[PDB]
């Protein structure tokens, strides 16, 4: 995350971080429920294998409510595209259950009609990642979050030099140097409602990180709630 | 307006049915006797920071 603030004690229970062979975190992810965490499709081709690891705040230093889980099933959209990074969805189904506490909470899922014409429709999110700080910087060793406001879809269209699809939205300042970046990809956007957090997004892409005229591209969660809710029945 | 008007008072999710609104909640959360709150089931409802 470029900008924005370190997550405080509690504040992003549903960030998940999937971590590779060298204990590197890669991608984030969100804790759905015990068993699933949601994920961006193009972060599986990062690595030939990977674990996933909640409650973690400091990648360097111990806290005690962090946990290693393996995947036992990974469910990606079959029509998932590299070349567009359309359908940038996917759900993994953990070996292990999560047991919920201090720094881990699942993310709500909302209902579709609902969550497009009043969470979408809020004026911000709120992104979280280990991601890179700055755009040729290094991935933060400390967990952080960004509150970007929803971009209007032709603005979003305007603004971009790739292809946006109808399964994705763009979230951001035009100005502003604040934006998700490398390494957060696959983590949660979620959408706060009257005190509880419903996830909206999936961190998917950005020309670089914190451009300006550039948006960060999300993948548009309430496109793929049946989808994922059929996967959670895996 | 019905849920257009502050989101039908609903804590969560709103529906217009017949001109009236329908609340309901996510998993983990109960509607309450008002027909409108979200009571939790659990001490980690899905949604909320663990600020405790
Ligand atoms: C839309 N399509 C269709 C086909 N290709 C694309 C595509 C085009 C450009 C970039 C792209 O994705 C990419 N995005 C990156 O950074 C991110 C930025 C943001 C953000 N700014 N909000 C969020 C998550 C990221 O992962 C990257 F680091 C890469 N890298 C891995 C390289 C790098 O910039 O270091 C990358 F390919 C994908
Ligand atoms: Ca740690
Ligand atoms: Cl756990």
């Amino acid at each position: 995350i470029v900008g924005g603030q370190e997550c405080k004690d509690g504040e992003c229970p549903w960030q998940a971080l999937l971590i590779n062979e060298e204990n590197e975190g890669f991608c984030g992810g969100t804790i759905l429920s015990e068993f699933y965490i949601l994920t961006a499709a193009h972060c599986l081709y990062q690595a030939k294998r990977f674990k996933v690891r909640v409650g973690d705040r400091n990648t360097e230093q111990e806290e005690g409510g962090e946990a290693v889980h393996e995947v036992e099933v990974v469910i990606k959209h079959n029509r998932f595209t590299k070349e567009t990074y359309d359908f940038d969805i996917a759900v993994l189904r953990l070996k292990t259950p999560i047991t919920f506490r201090m720094n881990v909470a699942p993310a709500c899922l909302p209902e579709r009609d609902w969550a497009e014409s009043t969470l979408m429709t809020q004026k911000t999110g709120i992104v979280s990642g280990f991601g890179r700080t700055h755009e040729k910087g290094r991935q933060s060793t400390r967990l952080k979050m960004l509150e970007v406001p929803y971009v209007d879809r032709n603005s979003c269209k305007l603004s971009s030099s790739f292809i946006i699809t109808q399964n994705m939205f763009c979230a951001g300042y035009d100005t502003k140097q604040e934006d998700a970046c490398q390494g957060d990809s696959g983590g949660p956007h979620v959408t706060r409602f009257k005190d509880t957090y419903f996830v909206t997004g999936i961190v998917s892409w950005g020309e670089g990180c914190a451009r300006k005229g550039k948006y960060g591209i999300y993948t548009k969660v309430t496109a793929f709630l049946k989808w994922i809710d059929r996967s959670m029945k895996t | 307006k019905l849920c257009s008007l502050d989101n039908g008072d609903c804590d969560q999710f709103c529906h217009e049915e017949q001109n009236s609104v329908v609340c309901s909640c996510a998993r983990g959360y109960t509607l309450a006797d008002n027909g409108k709150a979200c009571i939790p089931t659990g001490p980690y409802p899905c949604g909320k920071q663990t600020l405790e």
